[PDB]
This record gives structure tokens, C-alpha cells and sequence, in this order.
């Protein structure tokens, strides 16, 4: 039996208040 | 024990960022009532201006009359307010819509067929096919001809599509678009969204340097954390980086060594705007709305 | 069956008393149960 | 001129005969009002019981409550807590005016 | 300007006393009622 | 306006049911807040209503 | 309505003002109670609304075909994994805030993107008031009709109510 | 309240109660003649001796 | 909107009259006339 | 038609397929059971129409019969009966009771 | 009021009437749901409105709701408060629920108005603090001792309760004593309260205070304690996941 | 103080109270008769 | 039907995103989940109102009774 395939390239999009990418 | 000059040493603001559209900034030792009143306001009180009656001349298109009626209401206008009054429905439409209330905007669209060869795209393909939201003309009645030509009245954002057609139909509209507040309507609501977040707090209890530094870091938002041997091990940077994810807890590695709490004082405000004012200057008017809250039941009889 | 009891009725030459709760809606008389129970009367002080 | 004279009403139903303990009701409110207040009257040293009530939510009135312990009455009390609602949002006012400055 | 619409050809039509209800270019008997300049007034809600 | 839903069938795109929108999307809260809701009742925010949200003819 | 059989009636709109706040921002569009969920035994939509969230966040539309997850590959662990890809909560819970108070609340509260839907049967044309009006002329009685202004009927079975209490002038 | 309804102004300005009007009720049957059929706190009709 | 019937009665005028809650008709002045009684028969081609 | 699948994880397609088939017997039972006891109810209140408590006590019928001597045998109401026999209760509340 | 099938006669009962601006459906309380065996999903009830001095003092006195609180079946109470309130006395009357002194008030005047007659000393009263020295706090079970201060007569003494709970005493811990529901003199001292005391259940705290006293009063904690639990839902809620 | 009272309705109510919980007294097979079959006999 | 002018839960205005985001699948060839987070879209409410939208205007435009044919 297959599994369900992680979806991939799935990062961050969720930041505080006033945040944007400043996460590298 | 409480003063209001207490207030006035403890109380702090930190502007994190500023814009044209959004605002962060911080409330330091202010109380979640009062953060709250100011979120309240800004959200129901702050006044707009926006399309409240809508006169259909001809509507030949396929969106209903009440339906293209409410998306010209939900447009953002640029009008800065305290340029307008407030109408008064106690007295009849021929007294009611004067120039100082109101201002009218009007729309007249007529859809045809273009010469052109080629599927092809329904823009080089028909002339007026798709109907902006910038297609609302001014009309300056009276008086606004000139009190109104520093800043001429125009949608905040003018590519709003408000309706499509096809040759042979046509959009014959005028609008008259008034002051009003939020709490009557979502449309007269100055913000997208004025909504504050507590500050997160990350207390660590016992040392977690090593190889549990490495994984507590992830954790977290890629900030939020910092480690750099077991010298300077294992601490916060920045709290105000973290959204409460609780990702912590779910490893019984970690769900001894650290208790996820909050400030109860320091506010993280996050205002934007539709495009009408700054939002620097709907959280002054904001701030302004509730001191005349008050004054105007201090100056008040106290009846029975 | 209200046509053979009707019937029944009339050959019987029966005198309804109307005191069943049945009776007294047929008729439009005050119900016999409860508030109906009693009568209040009211005592007047001049002779 | 003509002052307003239906936005605050002291209900007598529920009012002290000394004057210390009332009940306001302000029509055309909700918690953004009540909630500030009762913060700002409950920080006088003299109140004894300070709480609001919005009785249904369909019509907009606000019932607050005051009771104080004798030598301020729920009238004085009231405007205590309407005086420093308003000192407090001229401290937030000037706070905020200066870090724009700041800037 | 009396102006209805034939519903085969889009053709725009008037339709006088004793005439019949047919459209004038095809012979098309169902035959609907176009809209004028007129007022309607509507909130924006 | 209807929505595509999100979490959806594949057999959603194979009957041409896109042509078709039965309904839309809704940031549901499973929260007991208001006390306006036992069993049945639900509570529709004021002013997603007013901006359109299952609004029909 | 859903598309798991959790029907309701709207039984209030509630403003924006005092309906809770997220530290996103978001003031829900729609609230059910939890006392829902225990007796009608909908947990295709709790896995719906962590995977509406998911899929609204990544912009991914995902397969909700049954039989498609195992016991070894529970959905509240697949879609629950990209929640926590994206910096949320793993487990669909969010924190709130109060809208009238204005205080946190006590936990974190299960927010997501369910589909919804609304039943073509509406209640703009169901009911009737009468004071007084036109009457049937065989009986002199109030006529039967939503339209015609018509009278509400009190039949065997309210009657019998009626004499239960005891109270003989409701009954006439 | 537990021992409460809720009625909506559609039938608030339709049922009607025939009061008879005294020395105590008034006060309050003025105002509601005054008020009429259109405020809630009304009357719709007087019934004359 | 005012229909015909018969004439006022109260000594108030020979009027035309109008109805309140559609089988009651009143006049113009509010004075109320006797019970219209509206024949109906219900239903349930068929 | 035993399942060792539970609602968190999912049910097997031969297992939903058992869970449909008892799904369904509880709503033919609702599609016979929608007025079972509906004559039977009418015909007990209409020959009991009138039994009513007398000033004497006695339950009698509305033409005057009598059909008891005292209702149950005692005359309680039943909406009153229900601390009577709780005298633990009524010792601890005496003197609010009193 | 009135249902479609009115099987017994507490489906149909005299209600008073509060007219509710902004509104276009009947409105009705929770306490009724289980008498006229309503769900609200749709359900029409037929509203009788009595024209005459003779047929409200009935409505008022002997088909009204407060007198319909045991049915004439067996004696079983058939009225109390259903899933939000159940759910919410489990965790204000909770041994960890600690209120401050701001929100102790609150809690109170939100559930008993003096204007609207909700009390019996025309003026509030309250207990002393359960804590007193490092951060003065009031417990849950204090505020359900207050709630009973303002509604209950202040000549008669306080209730005096010993009854049981739903929750087993395993659930809370080690030695703990919270399925004992204790009223002392009208003082909620040990056990939390569920749907066996406030519910429509018998031998409850609503089933005591209804024979102690009287039908009214027991109508009136219904009332206050569906406020109480209602404002606290508001400010601190529950919610259901896919963690529980 | 517990006493029934003359003019108490017990045949509405006793009637009221086989008939309502009847309706619940409906279902079907879990020898002798059942239910309503037995108490329509 | 056309696009909503607002977001139903914040309250963005968002009526002027989906020409521009049918051109950033079209033309730039990106996935969904970068196209909404370039056009300013970041909160979970506010991305699904472009993104799971049918815009069936462009099926009911095609029944024009003005013009032949
Ligand atoms: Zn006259």
C-alpha cells in the first residue's frame, strides 16, 4: 500500500504582526 | 494601586515599522480594556466615506442591479473625511443631499464590438469589455469645484474589476457616496485589519545547551532563539518574532524545560488601511474618538 | 360515529345535562374543572 | 441652547438613598465604553462594587453600576472615571505624537 | 421610441396596433421587452 | 458567489462540477463564545454578510 | 450547512467588534458550538477544516477521496504536519482573543477553512400574525390562510392542554 | 429571562390588549394614544362607550 | 385606495370607506363598520 | 460486521459498507414510527375528559359518578411528592422549612 | 407558547413577554427546550395572546413556566440549562478557577441586575476573598455562594446540600473529594456542579432550591446561572479539536 | 401542604401521562407483546 | 460571478488581484502559493478569496440576447 506523498517544497508562511522574509 | 501619572512613566510606545498602508507598533503597561476600546474603534468608529445610494439609469449588463449596487459601496474612496459632514435622515431627499454631505460619483459604460483579426483576449477584442472601478468620475456639484481640486475624489485602488460586458450593453449609473462609520456597515470600516497580538513570553527553566540547543531552536521562528556554544547557550533574541505555535510542548524532550506565557501589557498593534488615511492617523483619531466618548458624558445631565 | 349517537339521542328523548368538557364547548358554557369548579360571588356592604 | 438629555440616566429603582450606590444605563453603547470605564472607575480607592452590564444584545444600552464605602457618591465616582478616561488617552495621544517625531 | 427585442435575431423592434407578434427580419414569434433610460434608486448594502 | 472547495474529491473535477459552485469557503471557528448556538444554531459574522458572503437570489 | 451533515440555522449575526480575534488577525466568518460534534460524530470535518487551512496557507488543494489515508497514515498527522511546515499550530489550534473583554482566552481554539454551503428553503415566507379579520361566513370563524390573514387553529390536542392545567377561561 | 419570550416589533404592532382606561392607567394609555400605531409603547384603535 | 361599499354611518358624511386588516372596512375618520365577511374554500387539474 | 476501525483514523470500504447497513435500520424504524400512539392518546382523554378532584376528595366523573374514593389512595399531587420522603433533606433545612 | 404536537400540557405554558427590537423571529430560552420538546432547527411554535383580566391571571399563575417545573408524570424536574452552561459550570465551580477582584465584580453584576430586580437587598453584596495575602483572589465556587447571596430571601438560612456529581473522583487527581457536591448554609464548599445539579435533573441544587424556596426562586437561578455561565463562555471559551 | 387540589384535572393528566411517554415507547425487536401492540390490547 | 471587491473575513480589498494573478500563472508560470504572497496576500482568509475563486462571469457572458448570433 502507497502512501499519502509529502507535498514538497512546503516552507514558512506564517509571520508575526510586521514580519515578513527575514528568515533565511 | 493606579495614577494617571503613573500611567504617564510606565507607559511606552515602540513604532516597529510605518507605511502608507500598515503601522506596527507597540503599547507598553497599558491595560487589555483600554488596547481594546482603541482596537474597537478603529475596526466600528473611525468614519469613512463610501457609496450609499446608487441610481441605475440602464443596466443591460448580466450582474443584477442590487449586486452591482453593492460591489460600487465596498470600494474604497479616497476622500479625506472632515472634508464632509453628516447627513441627517429625519428630513426628506430634496432637503437631505447637499454638497457639504455628499459626494457624487457617477459611471456610464457603453460595450461594442472591435474591428480586429485573431481564443483572442476580450480586451483587443471588444471596447469597454471590463468595467474599473477608476471609471467613477467626480462630479464636483457646487461648491466641491474648488475645495475639492487640490484632491480630487478617485478610488484607492482604481483597478477593482466592477463589472464585465459585451457589445450591445451598457452601465448608466450615478452614486452618491456619504460619511458614515463601521458599525452601521462593513463598507464605512476605514481598516483592513486593526487587531493587536499580546507579546509572547519564553521562559526557559533549565539550561539546554548541547544537542537539545539545536533542535529548541527549530522550535521556533528562525530568530527567536539564539545559541552559540554551551557558552551563551540558550536564550530569546527577539520574543516579538514568535507566533505561539506551541511546537515546543509536543516533544517530551522540551515539555518540562520551558513555560510558554505572555506579557498581559504590552500590545503588538498591527493597523492597515483601505487606502483612505494613514494608519498613523486612524489610530490619532482613534485615540481621539474615546476621550470624546467620555467628555460627552461628562458635559451630560444626569437624567432621573 | 356522530349520526347514530345523534340518533340514539333523539329516540331516547335524552336531556343533556352539558357537564362533560365536551358538552360545554358544544354550548359555549365556562368548563367545570379548575377555575370552573366554583363561583365567586361578591359581598356588598350595603343592605 | 440644548443639552442631551437621553444618553445618561440614572435608574432611581436601583439608586441608594444616600447616593453611593446607583445605576447608571447610557444608551448607544457597548463593552468599547464600558469596559474602559469600569477599569478606570475601579482604580479609585473609595469603589466598592464597579461593574457593567449590556442587558440584551439587540438594542444598544449599557447599564454600569457603582457602589462606593460612604464620602463619594456613585455620581462623583462616575466623573472621576470619565476625567481620567480621558487624562489617559492624552497620555497615549502625546506617547504616540512624539515617536512619530521620533522618527 | 418604442423598442422590444427579438429573441432569434436581436433585432430591435417595434410593434404597433394590429400587427402581429412576429419579429419583421425572421419570422420569430417569442419576442422580449428591452429597458429603458429610467430611474432606480438602490443602497449599496 | 460561489467558491471551488479547497478539500475536494477528484472526482469533483471529472463530473464538470467547477461549472457548478454549490457553495464557498469559510474560516470556521469550533468555538462555544456567544451562547446563541445549542445543537443546530450557528453564529454568521455581521460583517462578512455585509461584504457578501452567501449572499443569493 | 457542511458537507458532513452539520446543519444549522442562523441563529444570530454578530458583529465584528466583539467576535474573537486570532494573533493573525481573522475574525471568523463562521462559529459552531463544539456540543455539535460529540453525538452526530462529524470528524471528516475536523480533518476538513485543518486541511482547508493548509491548503489555503500553501495554496495546494488537497485529495479528500475516502479511503485514500491508512491507520499508519492518520490525515490529522498529514495535513497537521503542514501546519506546523508553515508556523502554525500542529494540531489546528490557534490563539484567540476575546472580543468583548478584550483578554486571551483560556486554550487555543480549533480555527480552520471549512466549505459550507445554504439550504434554498428560507424562512422569508413561513409564518403569520393575526389580530383580528375576515372570517369563514357558514361558521363565523377566522379563515384558514398564511396570505389572507388567517387565524391560528387551537385543535383537539391543545384543547385537551387546556383543560389539563385546570384553567377553564384560557380554555374559553 | 426563563420565564420569557422574545417578540419581535412585527407582532408587537399588531396585537393589541383592550385596556379600559381609569384613574391609575392614564398616565401611561395618553402615551399610548399619543404614540399611535406607529412607536411600539402604543395603541392601535379606542373603544368608545 | 379607497374602495366603494356602502355609505358612513355616525352622522359623519356619505363617504366611500377602507379596509384595515383586508375583511374589516373602516371610513376615513377611523369609525368602523360591521364585519365583512370574506367567503372562502381552501384547497387540498384537481 | 465488526469493526476495529474507529471514526479517527477511518473505516475500511468493507466496513463502511456494514456501518451504512446499520445506519439505516434506525431510519426505517423513524419512517414507521411517526404517529404510533396518536389514536390512542385521543381516545384516553376523552372518556377521562372530566375526572376531576372533588372538594371531598373523592375523584369523581363530570356527570357527578364517583370513580375513586381519593386519588391514589393518599390524595398527593405528584408535582409535590417529590421531597416528601426525603427526610434527610428536610432535617438539615428544618428551620427553613419551618 | 405552543407546539404542533401537544402531547402534555407543559407544551403549552404561559410565558411573559419582553419585545426585543432588530428582531424578526420568536425568541425563547434554553430552560423551555426540553418542556415543548423544541430544537432549534426550524420549529414554529403558535403564540396565543389572552384578552381578557380572567385568562392572564391563569397564564400568570397556573399555566405559567415557573409552576410547570416538575411534570406530572413521575415528579422528574423538566427544566434546567443544556450543553454550554453544563460544560461551563465543570470549569468555573473548578478548584484551579481563581478570579482577581476586578473580575470577581464583573461576573456578578453581569448575571444579577439590581434595576431589572434580580436581587433581594436592593444592593449587592459580596464575601470576603478566599486568599488574602500575597494577591488577593476569589475562587469559582465563591462567586456560585454569591449568586445564591442575591437571589435567595435574606430571612430564610442558606440551603444545605449533600449530593453527588457525574465526574468521578479519579478524574481530578489523588485524594480529591470533588464528586461530594457540599452546600453549607448556601455556600458551595467541595464539588464541582454538572448536569446532575443545575441540569433537568432531580435532587440537584435547582430541585433543592425549588422546595426550600419556592417555584420562583428556582426559576430566578436558572436565570442568573444562565448568565453567569454565558458571560464566562464569553470571556474565556471552549472549544473542541482535533488534539481532544 | 402537599395534598392535590379539588378541580385538579387527573383524568387529563393521567391520560397525558401514558400517552407522552408513549411516543417514546415505539421501537422495534430488541414471545410476548410489546409496547403500544400490547397497550393498544 | 466576478471577483469580490473585498475579503470576506478582513476586509483587503481584493477585487483588484485577479487579473493580475491570472497573469502571474499565465505568463510568469508560478505556482499558486508564490502568486499570492507577491501580491501582497498573506493571511489565510485573505488568500483564498483569489485563490479557490471560479469567476464563472466569463460562462454567463457568453449569452448576449443584444447581439446577433
Ligand atoms: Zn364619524
Amino acid at each position: 500500500r502507497k502512501d499519502v506523498p509529502k507535498v514538497e517544497g512546503l516552507k514558512l508562511e506564517h509571520f508575526a504582526t510586521g514580519y515578513d522574509a527575514e528568515d533565511f | 494601586e493606579w495614577n494617571v501619572e503613573k500611567f504617564k512613566k510606565d507607559f511606552e510606545v515602540n513604532i516597529s515599522s510605518l507605511d502608507a498602508r500598515e503601522a506596527n507598533f507597540d503599547l507598553i503597561n497599558i491595560d487589555t480594556s483600554i488596547a481594546n476600546a482603541f482596537r474597537r474603534i478603529m475596526i466600528s468608529e473611525v468614519p469613512s466615506v463610501a457609496a450609499e445610494y446608487v441610481y441605475f439609469f440602464n443596466n443591460t449588463s448580466v450582474i443584477q442591479d442590487e449586486v452591482l449596487a453593492h460591489r460600487i459601496g465596498l470600494v474604497p474612496l479616497k476622500v479625506d473625511p472632515d472634508m464632509l459632514t453628516w447627513v441627517d435622515s429625519n428630513l426628506p431627499d430634496d432637503e437631505k443631499f447637499t454638497d457639504e454631505n455628499t459626494i457624487v460619483l457617477s459611471l456610464n459604460v457603453k460595450c461594442t464590438r472591435n474591428p480586429d483579426a485573431p481564443s483572442t483576449d476580450p480586451k483587443e477584442l471588444y471596447n469597454n469589455a471590463h468595467v474599473y472601478a477608476r471609471d467613477l468620475k467626480f462630479e464636483p456639484q457646487g461648491r466641491q469645484s474648488t475645495t475639492f481640486a487640490d484632491c480630487p475624489v478617485v478610488p484607492a485602488d482604481p483597478d477593482i474589476l466592477l463589472a464585465k460586458l459585451r457589445p450591445g450593453q451598457e452601465i448608466s449609473l450615478k452614486a452618491h457616496c456619504i460619511l458614515g462609520i463601521g458599525g452601521d456597515h462593513a463598507k464605512f470600516s476605514p481598516v483592513s485589519t486593526a487587531s493587536y497580538r499580546l507579546l509572547p513570553q519564553i521562559n526557559i527553566l533549565q539550561p539546554i545547551k548541547g544537542e537539545s540547543a539545536r533542535r529548541f531552536q527549530k522550535c521556533f521562528p528562525p530568530g527567536v532563539i539564539g545559541i552559540d556554544e554551551g557558552s551563551d547557550e540558550a536564550y530569546v533574541k527577539d520574543a516579538r518574532k514568535d507566533t505561539v505555535s506551541r511546537e515546543v510542548l509536543r516533544y517530551e524532550e522540551f515539555a518540562d524545560k520551558v513555560k510558554l506565557g505572555r506579557v498581559r501589557n504590552h500590545f503588538i498593534f498591527n493597523v492597515e488601511s483601505a487606502g483612505a488615511m494613514t494608519p498613523e492617523e486612524i489610530f490619532f483619531k482613534s485615540v481621539r474618538i474615546l476621550k470624546n466618548k467620555a467628555e460627552y458624558l461628562k458635559n451630560c445631565p444626569i437624567t432621573q | 360515529t356522530t349520526c347514530q349517537f345523534l340518533t340514539k339521542a333523539v329516540l331516547d328523548n335524552e336531556r343533556e345535562q352539558l357537564d362533560s368538557p365536551s358538552a360545554r364547548i358544544v354550548v359555549g358554557k365556562l368548563n367545570n374543572v379548575g377555575t370552573g369548579s366554583f363561583d365567586v360571588l361578591a359581598k356588598v356592604p350595603n343592605a | 441652547e440644548e443639552p442631551d438629555r437621553e444618553k445618561i440616566k440614572l435608574l432611581t429603582q436601583a439608586t441608594s438613598e444616600d447616593g453611593t450606590s446607583a445605576s447608571f444605563q447610557i444608551v448607544e453603547e457597548d463593552h468599547t465604553l464600558g469596559n474602559a470605564l469600569r477599569y478606570v472607575i475601579m482604580k479609585n480607592p473609595d469603589v466598592e462594587f464597579c461593574g457593567y452590564s449590556i442587558p440584551h444584545p439587540s438594542e444598544n444600552l449599557l447599564n454600569i453600576r457603582i457602589q462606593t464605602y460612604g464620602e463619594t457618591t456613585a455620581v462623583d465616582a462616575l466623573q472621576k472615571g470619565l476625567k481620567d478616561l480621558m487624562d489617559l488617552c492624552d497620555v497615549v495621544e502625546s506617547k504616540f505624537t512624539e515617536k512619530i517625531k521620533s522618527m | 421610441t418604442l423598442k422590444y427585442i427579438c429573441a432569434e435575431c436581436s433585432s430591435k423592434l417595434s410593434l404597433s396596433r394590429t400587427d402581429a407578434v412576429r419579429c419583421k427580419d425572421c419570422g420569430h414569434r417569442i419576442l422580449l421587452k428591452a429597458r429603458t433610460k429610467r430611474l432606480v434608486q438602490f443602497e449599496a448594502r | 458567489t460561489g467558491q471551488t472547495p479547497i478539500v475536494k474529491a477528484n472526482l469533483y473535477d471529472d463530473y464538470g462540477m467547477d461549472n457548478f459552485p454549490n457553495g464557498f469557503n469559510a474560516v470556521v471557528a469550533v468555538i462555544s463564545y456567544t451562547g446563541y448556538d445549542m445543537d443546530d444554531a450557528m453564529i454568521i459574522n455581521k460583517s462578512a454578510d455585509e461584504r457578501g458572503f452567501g449572499y443569493g437570489t | 450547512s457542511s458537507r458532513h451533515g452539520q446543519k444549522g440555522v442562523c441563529s444570530r449575526k454578530w458583529p465584528t467588534i466583539d467576535m474573537p480575534f486570532s494573533e493573525t488577525g481573522i475574525q471568523p466568518d463562521i462559529i459552531i458550538n463544539p456540543h455539535a460534534f460529540p453525538s452526530r460524530m462529524t470528524i471528516g470535518m475536523f480533518v476538513e477544516s485543518l486541511a482547508g487551512k493548509a491548503g489555503a496557507l500553501h495554496g495546494i488543494a488537497q485529495d479528500s477521496t475516502p479511503w485514500i489515508f491508512n491507520e499508519d497514515d492518520t490525515p490529522a498527522d498529514y495535513f497537521g504536519e503542514q501546519l506546523a511546515k508553515a508556523g502554525y499550530n500542529y494540531h489546528g489550534n490557534e490563539p484567540m482573543y476575546s472580543g468583548a473583554t478584550g483578554e486571551e482566552l483560556r486554550a487555543d481554539i480549533y480555527v480552520g477553512v471549512v466549505y459550507y454551503q445554504r439550504l434554498r428553503h428560507m424562512v422569508n415566507d413561513k409564518f403569520q400574525v393575526r389580530s383580528t379579520g375576515p372570517v369563514n361566513s357558514l361558521t363565523m370563524q377566522p379563515v384558514k390562510g398564511r396570505k389572507r390573514h388567517g387565524g391560528i387553529r387551537v385543535g383537539e390536542m391543545e384543547r385537551d392542554a387546556l383543560i389539563g392545567h385546570g384553567t377553564s377561561f384560557l380554555l374559553q | 429571562e426563563t420565564n420569557e419570550i422574545g417578540v419581535p416589533p412585527v407582532f408587537a404592532v399588531k396585537l393589541t390588549y383592550p385596556e379600559p382606561v381609569t384613574a391609575y392607567n392614564i398616565a401611561e394609555l395618553r402615551q399610548a394614544v399619543i404614540n399611535g400605531p406607529d412607536k411600539w409603547p402604543g395603541a392601535t384603535q379606542i373603544q368608545n362607550e | 385606495t379607497f374602495i366603494r361599499g356602502p355609505i358612513c354611518g355616525t352622522d359623519n358624511c356619505p363617504s366611500r370607506l377602507w379596509r384595515i386588516i383586508d375583511g374589516r372596512r373602516t371610513c376615513q375618520y377611523g369609525h368602523v363598520m360591521e364585519g365583512d365577511v370574506e367567503f372562502n374554500d381552501d384547497e387540498d387539474l384537481g | 460486521g465488526y469493526v476495529k476501525g474507529r471514526f479517527y483514523s477511518g473505516i475500511k470500504p468493507q466496513e463502511y459498507y456494514f456501518h451504512c447497513m446499520a445506519g439505516r435500520e434506525g431510519l426505517i424504524d423513524t419512517a414507521v414510527k411517526t404517529s404510533r400512539s396518536g389514536y390512542l392518546q385521543r381516545c384516553l382523554t376523552k372518556q377521562l375528559e372530566g375526572v376531576h378532584v372533588s372538594y371531598d376528595n373523592s375523584i369523581r366523573d363530570a356527570d357527578g359518578t364517583l370513580v375513586q374514593f381519593m386519588y391514589g389512595g393518599d390524595a398527593i399531587d405528584i408535582t409535590k411528592e417529590s421531597h416528601m420522603t426525603q427526610f434527610e433533606f428536610c432535617l438539615d433545612n428544618y428551620y427553613a422549612l419551618l | 407558547m405552543n407546539r404542533q404536537p401537544t402531547l402534555h400540557k407543559a407544551s403549552m405554558m404561559g410565558h411573559k413577554v419582553r419585545v426585543l427590537p432588530n428582531e424578526k423571529t420568536l425568541r425563547l430560552h434554553y430552560a423551555n427546550t426540553g418542556a415543548y420538546n423544541a430544537d432549534f432547527d426550524g420549529d414554529e411554535m403558535n403564540m396565543h395572546f389572552p384578552q381578557n383580566e380572567n385568562a392572564r391571571a391563569e397564564a400568570l399563575n397556573l399555566a405559567n413556566t415557573d409552576s410547570q417545573y416538575l411534570t406530572p408524570t413521575s415528579g422528574s424536574p423538566v427544566r434546567g440549562l443544556i450543553q454550554d452552561h453544563i460544560s461551563a459550570g465543570v470549569w468555573l465551580t473548578s478548584k484551579d478557577s481563581f478570579f482577581t477582584r476586578e473580575q470577581y465584580q464583573q461576573y456578578i453584576y453581569g448575571c444579577i441586575r439590581p434595576e431589572d430586580g434580580h436581587t433581594t437587598r436592593s444592593k449587592i453584596v459580596t464575601l470576603p476573598p478566599t486568599i488574602f495575602k500575597p494577591y488577593p483572589l476569589w475562587t469559582g465556587k465563591q462567586i456560585i455562594t454569591t449568586v445564591l447571596l442575591n437571589v435567595t430571601p435574606p430571612d430564610m438560612p442558606g440551603i444545605n446540600l449533600i449530593s453527588k456529581n457525574k465526574i468521578k473522583n479519579e478524574y481530578w487527581g489523588k485524594g480529591s473529594l470533588e464528586n461530594e457536591v457540599l452546600f453549607k448554609d448556601g455556600a458551595l464548599l467541595c464539588g464541582i456542579l454538572d448536569k446532575s445539579q443545575y441540569g433537568a435533573s432531580k435532587y440537584g441544587i435547582v430541585h433543592s432550591l425549588h422546595e426550600v424556596y419556592g417555584p420562583e426562586v428556582a426559576a430566578k437561578v436558572l436565570s442568573v446561572l444562565g448568565r453567569l455561565f454565558t458571560n464566562y463562555i464569553t470571556a474565556t471559551a471552549f472549544t473542541c479539536g482535533m488534539d481532544d | 401542604r402537599s395534598l392535590i387540589n379539588p378541580g385538579e384535572a387527573v383524568g387529563i393528566i393521567a391520560s397525558q401521562s401514558v400517552g407522552e411517554p408513549s411516543t417514546q415507547m415505539t421501537l422495534n425487536t430488541f414471545n410476548v407483546t410489546l409496547g403500544i401492540p400490547r397497550l393498544r390490547e | 460571478m466576478i471577483v469580490p471587491v473585498r475579503c470576506f473575513s478582513c476586509g483587503k480589498v481584493v477585487g483588484d488581484k485577479w487579473e493580475s494573478y491570472l497573469n502571474l500563472l499565465q505568463e510568469d508560470e508560478l505556482d499558486e502559493g508564490t502568486a499570492l504572497s507577491r501580491l501582497g496576500l498573506k493571511r489565510y482568509c485573505c488568500r483564498r478569496m483569489i485563490l479557490t475563486h471560479v469567476d464563472l462571469i466569463e460562462k454567463f457572458l457568453r449569452y448576449n440576447p443584444l447581439e446577433k448570433r
